[PDB]
């Protein structure tokens, strides 16, 4: 990956990358691009210097973005279920859709939507917890019910046995960096094993996986721009349009649309789905529209802290107002109610950002910002 | 698991004993006193002195492997006073402190059955 | 300095909690001999 | 009583005859006067006009200013009545006489 | 100036109060608190007021001073100026960004400087330099 | 309607056995897997007969401090007529506190007051002074029993100037005398109680303590 | 009874850590990376000297430790405590 | 699976 270039020279303290004389060079765009992502993820600080989180990063073997995912997710034992997700996401998808069943026989449908109910009981607007629920429940299918499992629910034996050995494998790289013993952790499948998360740890989780693709995530088009695109409860989901952060602001704002994939879990939602969505990444697949490969939904305050690492998050002055009383402590401290804008600044029109609902905060002056230290 | 020894604490009005004996009190194992201590003599018999020589000798007696004690505290006793002073009170509760376990806590004062005269005199002493 | 003969209602423990916490009453008589002298001025 | 927008609030007891005006919204003070208890027995302008000083039968001194009419400070050092304030030819410096006894 | 005006069972006493005088010949013998009660304070304040309504990024006062920069003619920015109260005034010479590349900073001079061209509210002008300089 | 009348929620949670082998590291060393991550005792304390009804009727306000705050077990077997004290190995956390419990419980066996014997659980720096008539001199018969009504006085008050001039408290059971409180303040007391016993006059004794006591205050 | 690991090279105290009971007998493997604690409880403390973690804690004696002693050679897997 | 009376008197208080 070109951030893995980039970020492996960073941690050598090689500064500038653009112009480093590579033998085999790769291109100028991906390469600044790449040096963005880092800064996203919290690598690379606001001068392109490796920060303590980049350190680490560096050590891991794995892609920045899943190796960013894993350093946040020593919390709450929340650690088997990340583990599990990161390896889901590696090796592929197992889930067979109808359309590759060319089911879009009468009684195998409702078999195939009851299988997929039977996954969906974590979360109603999550795609990536369905992949959590197969592979934390294979491991209690014992190994005579192996191909009874995946004949029953319509999944890839094949690959399901490729997950559980990444398990093992990407969770012994882990415990080796973040433990104190880091040679000396060896993986048991009883680590592995856990049961449901409650729902403060699927919350968790959320943001955990919103630390990996901090960038890859969309807004409806109702809530930025109301009227632009024509909404009503009787518009399908996978009809709803959607707008990524980052997205270059069309003459036309339609070009900028990406709408739900008919597979995921949201499109036999019925409701209005969530304003904000985490996608795994965009599919020019289906002449009609881009498609997006869901992961969860993010709520307000949770996407500011996490984008809050990252220089994708910018903060306004002081609010002013009705018991809005800005508290200050010392001259280089104070704390404030402070409106969030995540994405592109507002003189910035190239980018499309936004708005995210106003949290108090705590703020300390450093080299004359601000800077943000927690929220209140 | 348990090895015991003997504390003997000698509470006197000037000075008090801390004294760590074998059961049969014929091996001593550590002897410390206030005087030891502290800088001044004025101050030999104070609770302040007798802490330090409590606490030095528990970590004397760790040492050599003795992890429980029976206290035997006693006075000047005779034709003096009978009860130990504050500074054999402190020495005690130096010792629960210390860790060392408290078996059994007795008075042996020397109580005489009849004495011979004291020192004061006729008409008292102890100004 | 006056020495008082009676029972202290204070308990042993209670004087060293007071101590451990140019008079209040002085400053009290204080209060009220402004208050008598302005209602009689 | 309270603004029409709600963001100034007036204040007011009648025993002292004091009158705040009071933004809550910046906690800051619009207005903040208190008048005399007792009839002025003496007034004194400045040289210039711009001030007026008042005594009181309180015997405390209050300096005005003509152009907004409100109390710029108030002196309480007296102990009984001022009797009678003066102003020097220069204008910096203000005298005045009580009956406790002081000038 | 306007500010408005404002035990435990085991007593930890030691020293000559108790009597312990040869503690006191041998030698032997908050404010953090006081600091962390008052973090706890600047936080219970915070939980006190929870409002949640939705408000722009960018203030009324802050949105000329771009838009003056870009068309040079900070002359709505300045009939605002003069119209804020003393408080509003002050607040937002404060708050004005202090990060380079200074652009606020300078816009705010250019929108002054255009001022005290036009020869008229020369006092409030010179204030409000004073007070970006303070 | 009023008779009268005219004409998302953002989520508060926010991210903030050992193995039987060996691995060896590049410079050949081992490494291991991290290893799998107050005594029981009591106190006697025999209570004599005439101090029986006091505890009795003082044992409400007695088992409160020494089982809330010192986390000690506390019974008195009525058979042997003693207060047990027991250190709990799982919730008593002070070392000290059993021979702190036996001080307080053994203050009040001796005669005094039980708001003065809490003294000994909430300080750390109060012990017992004992001493008899007979050691400071030999009086008998009548001579003996007017030095005891010397030393507490008429009505107790020069027991009662004694107590307040020195921070002490002072408990007097026939010949044999008690006094409670600092060490410093005790020895303060004890003097002022040996005088009386060798026959100074009260009024004379009772200067010496207004003399001491104002430097108490001083200091 | 606090056992602190002191680096020559940085000389500072890289480690604190807190044992059972008072031990007056340590021992360092010829390879300078375990270290033995032998307390007067009869229990026996391996301690990691460069990562500061306890990696084996056997309490099988019953009266005081006296001697301690690491056998081991670099690349192997016969270690032992005696 | 799941994925699918005076206290204390006589006797110890
Ligand atoms: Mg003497």
């Amino acid at each position: 990956p070109v951030e893995s270039i980039v970020l492996q020279m960073k941690s050598m303290a090689i500064h500038n990358i653009i112009n480093f004389p590579f033998p085999t060079p790769p291109d100028r765009v991906a390469l600044s691009k790449a040096i963005q992502l880092l800064q996203y993820l919290g690598a690379l600080d606001n001068k392109e210097m490796i920060t303590e989180d980049g350190k680490k990063m560096s050590l891991f073997p794995l892609s920045p973005r899943f190796s960013k995912m894993l350093l946040v997710s020593d919390e709450k034992a929340c650690l088997p279920y990340i583990v599990a997700i990161v390896s889901a996401l590696s090796v592929g998808d197992p889930f067979i859709n109808e359309f590759e069943l060319g089911i879009n026989k009468k009684e195998l449908r409702s078999k195939f939507y009851k299988s997929r109910s039977q996954f969906s009981k974590l979360d109603k607007f999550s795609d990536v917890f369905r992949l959590l629920s197969v592979v934390s429940a294979m491991d209690y299918v014992p190994k005579e019910q192996k191909e009874i499992f995946m004949k029953k629910n319509f999944l890839r034996g094949k690959l399901m046995e490729e997950i559980v050995k990444l398990r093992k494998q990407l969770m012994y790289i882990i415990k080796s960096n973040t433990s104190k013993e880091n040679i000396a952790v060896v993986i048991r499948n009883e680590d592995l094993k856990s049961d449901i998360p409650s729902v403060i740890q699927i919350k968790l989780l959320k943001q955990m996986i919103c630390a990996g693709f901090v960038d890859h995530v969309a807004v409806r088009a109702d809530v930025l721009f109301p009227d632009d695109a024509k909404i009503t409860n009787r518009t399908s989901i996978i009809n709803i349009p959607y707008i990524p952060v980052l997205a270059t602001r069309t003459p036309n704002i339609e070009d900028c649309f990406v709408y739900i994939h008919p597979t995921s879990i949201l499109n036999n939602l019925g409701e209005m789905p969530p304003k904000y969505m985490l996608y795994y990444s965009l599919h020019l697949g289906g002449n009609n529209k881009t498609r997006m490969n869901t992961l969860c939904d993010i709520a307000s305050t949770p996407l500011a802290n996490i984008a809050r690492k990252g220089l994708l998050l910018t903060y306004s002055k002081p609010l002013t107002g009705q018991g809005l009383k800005t508290v200050n402590l010392s001259p280089t401290e104070r704390y404030c109610y402070v409106v969030p804008r995540f994405g592109s600044t507002v003189d910035n029109d190239l980018k499309i950002g936004w708005d995210l609902n106003p949290i108090a905060v705590h703020q300390k002056k450093q080299k004359g910002q601000w800077t943000v230290i927690k929220f209140i | 698991s348990q090895v015991f020894g003997v504390a003997r604490i000698y509470a006197s009005f000037n000075d008090t004993f801390v004294h760590v004996t074998d059961l049969s009190g014929k091996e001593t194992i550590a002897r410390v006193t206030g005087g030891m201590k502290v800088k001044a003599d004025r101050d030999e018999s104070s609770p302040y002195a007798a802490m330090l020589a409590a606490q030095d000798v528990a970590a004397k007696c760790k040492e050599v492997g003795i992890t429980a004690v029976h206290v035997k505290i006693r006075a000047t006793g005779g034709t003096r006073t009978k009860t130990p002073g504050p500074g054999g009170q402190a020495a005690l509760r130096a010792l629960a402190r210390s860790g060392l376990r408290i078996g059994r806590i007795e008075d042996v004062t020397p109580v005489p059955s009849d004495s011979t005269r004291k020192k004061g005199g006729r008409r008292g002493r102890r100004l | 300095f006056e020495l008082s003969d009676v029972k202290s209602s204070k308990s042993l423990a209670e004087i060293y909690e007071d101590d451990y916490t140019l008079s209040e009453e002085l400053q009290k008589a204080h209060s009220e001999i402004s208050e008598l002298y302005a209602n009689l001025v | 009583s309270v603004n029409q927008t709600g963001e100034w609030l007036a204040f007011g007891s009648s025993k002292l005859g004091q009158l705040l005006v009071y933004e809550w919204q910046s906690e800051s003070y619009i207005l903040k006067q208190q008048g005399h208890f007792d009839s002025t027995n003496s007034l004194a302008y400045s040289p210039d006009g711009s001030r007026v000083v008042t005594a009181s039968e309180d015997g405390k001194i209050k300096v005005w200013d003509i152009t907004s009419g409100f109390c710029l400070a108030t002196f309480e050092e007296h102990t009984s009545s001022v009797t009678a304030v003066q102003f020097a030819k220069r204008g910096q410096v203000m005298f005045s006489s009580s009956l406790d006894g002081t000038v | 100036r306007s500010k408005p005006k404002e035990l435990p069972f085991f007593l930890q006493l030691s020293g000559e109060k108790v009597g312990d005088e040869a503690s006191v010949r041998e030698g032997i013998a908050h404010r953090r608190d006081q600091e962390a009660q008052k973090k706890l304070d600047a936080e219970e304040q915070m939980n006190k007021f929870k409002v949640t309504g939705r408000l722009g990024f960018e203030s009324h006062f802050t949105k000329q001073l771009r838009e003056g920069s870009q068309s040079k003619d900070y002359s709505s920015l300045l009939a605002t100026l003069i119209n804020f109260s003393p408080a509003a005034v002050d607040l937002e010479i404060r708050s004005l960004n202090s990060f380079e590349p200074f652009d606020e900073i300078v816009w705010f001079i250019d929108a002054l400087t255009q001022g005290l061209k036009s020869n008229k509210n020369f006092e409030l002008y010179e204030t409000f330099m004073s007070l970006l300089f303070k | 309607v009023a008779p009268t009348a005219l004409k998302d929620d953002d989520d508060d949670v926010l991210l903030d056995h050992e193995s039987k082998t060996v691995v060896v590291d590049d410079q050949g060393k081992p490494r291991f897997t991290s290893a799998s991550k107050i005594k029981f005792e009591s106190r006697k304390i025999m209570v004599p007969p005439h101090r029986m009804t006091p505890l009795r009727n003082s044992w409400t306000k007695i088992y409160p401090p020494l089982v809330e705050h010192l986390k000690l077990q506390v019974r008195m077997n009525l058979k042997t007529k003693s207060v047990e004290l027991r250190t709990n190995p799982k919730f008593t956390t002070d070392p000290g506190a059993l021979q702190k419990g036996a001080d307080f419980i053994k203050a009040f066996t001796l005669g005094f007051d039980l708001d003065d014997s809490i003294a000994l659980l909430r300080l750390d720096d109060l012990y017992i002074e004992t001493f008899e008539v007979k050691d400071v001199k030999t009086l008998t018969g009548d001579h003996l029993s007017r030095a005891i009504g010397r030393i507490a006085g008429k009505d107790g008050k020069t027991k009662f100037a004694i107590e307040n001039a020195t921070r002490t408290r002072i408990v007097l059971a026939d010949s044999k005398i008690h006094i409670l409180g600092g060490f410093t303040h005790i020895r303060m007391a004890r003097e002022s109680v040996v005088s009386l016993i060798l026959g100074s006059p009260p009024g004379k004794v009772y200067g010496n303590l207004r003399t001491v006591a104002s430097r108490l205050k001083e200091r | 009874q606090l056992l602190k690991i002191f680096h020559l090279k940085t000389g500072k105290v890289v480690r604190s850590m807190k044992i059972s009971s008072p031990s007056y007998i340590l021992d360092a493997d010829s390879t300078s990376t375990l270290l033995a604690v032998g307390g007067t409880d009869g229990s026996i403390i391996v301690v990691d000297i460069e990562n500061g973690y306890i990696t084996h804690s056997f309490k099988g004696h019953g009266g005081t430790i006296s001697s301690l002693k690491f056998y081991g050679q670099l690349n192997s897997k016969i270690w032992l405590l005696a | 699976n799941p994925w699918l009376t005076l206290p204390g008197w006589g006797e110890w208080a």
